[PDB]
């Protein structure tokens, strides 16, 4: 996270270490203005694939969530877990994550 | 699990069947087969195709 | 009720084809055949499908 | 008008300035569409015949 | 399911590795793992997609 070079893929090398990935069928990126501003994230599925919503692209200040993808993910989706991430601080730079 | 009752799957609209996951993507022949038995967590007993 | 009957009793071993203990006491069926007759313990394994 | 989202017959007009302009209607409490959206990118409200 | 993220972001809050030592809290992104079907890793712990 040094200023100008922040690493795109560090998070997704760290996943690549527990597991390989195998036979994907899509990988998206979605870009993010960095700022310290609350938001709402949404997900739902239908027949047409899994929909994300966001309140950021266009209620960035107020949270209202909109539809900004729809992902070609027609077997149905009955489980979730929240992936767990850890910050390789040195001491001195501990944060608290909101 | 035993209990008193058994229940056919109907899969809503814009879904797989749950057997996809035993249902080789051809069938080898007419009238064959598959089953696997569940964990206590997905409900126990067996799922059949 | 057959867990009734099967509580009467002290049982040494249950085993069922195309069936488990557990499912043949749950469900309903059209009809149900009990034969009954003395046997010993030391002859299990002639007892067998 | 015909939209890709809807059928219709309306009156546009150049109006201001009410909508969500992310997504490209806006309804009025009814199936009924009151009414900009489609055009590149202005407010074309829509009414009735 | 909808995700409240960031709301404490700019207040004190602990570090949590270390409790008594308190920073600024900076908003941070959730990450999920979602699919059909789940179970066990090789040493019996869950969590296996």
């Amino acid at each position: 996270c040094s200023d100008g070079n922040y690493n795109r893929n560090a998070s997704l090398n760290s996943f690549k270490e527990y597991f390989n990935l195998r036979n994907c069928t899509f990988m998206y990126t979605y870009n993010i203005t960095e700022d310290e501003i609350l938001e709402w994230f949404g997900i739902t599925q239908t027949a047409q694939g899994v929909h994300l919503f966001s309140s950021r692209y266009v209620d960035l200040y107020g949270g209202n969530m909109f539809q900004f993808a729809t992902l070609p993910v027609y077997d149905t989706i009955k489980y979730y877990s929240i992936i767990p991430h850890s910050i390789r601080s040195i001491q001195s730079d501990r944060k608290a994550w909101a | 699990s035993d209990d008193r009752t058994e229940v056919p799957q109907l899969v809503n609209a814009n879904q797989y069947s749950p057997c996809v996951s035993i249902v080789p993507s051809t069938v080898w022949e007419d009238g064959d087969y598959y089953r696997k038995q569940l964990s206590p967590l997905e409900g126990g007993g067996w799922l059949v195709a | 009720n057959l867990t009734k009957l099967l509580s009467l009793f002290s049982v040494n071993d249950f085993t069922c084809s195309q069936i488990s203990p557990a499912a043949i006491a749950s469900n309903c069926y059209s009809s149900l055949i009990l034969d009954y007759f003395s046997y010993p313990l030391s002859m299990k394994s002639d007892l067998s499908v | 008008y015909s939209l890709y989202g809807v059928s219709g017959r309306g009156v546009f007009q150049n109006c201001t300035a009410v909508g969500v302009r992310q997504q490209r209607f806006v309804y009025d409490a009814y199936q009924n569409l009151v009414g900009y959206y489609s055009d590149d990118g202005n407010y074309y409200c829509l009414r009735a015949c | 399911f909808v995700v409240r993220i960031g709301a404490a972001a700019n207040s004190t809050g602990t570090v949590i590795i270390s409790p008594s030592t308190s920073a600024t809290i900076r908003k941070i992104y959730p990450a999920f793992m979602l699919g059909s079907s789940v179970g066990n890793f090789s040493d019996g712990k869950m969590g296996r997609f």
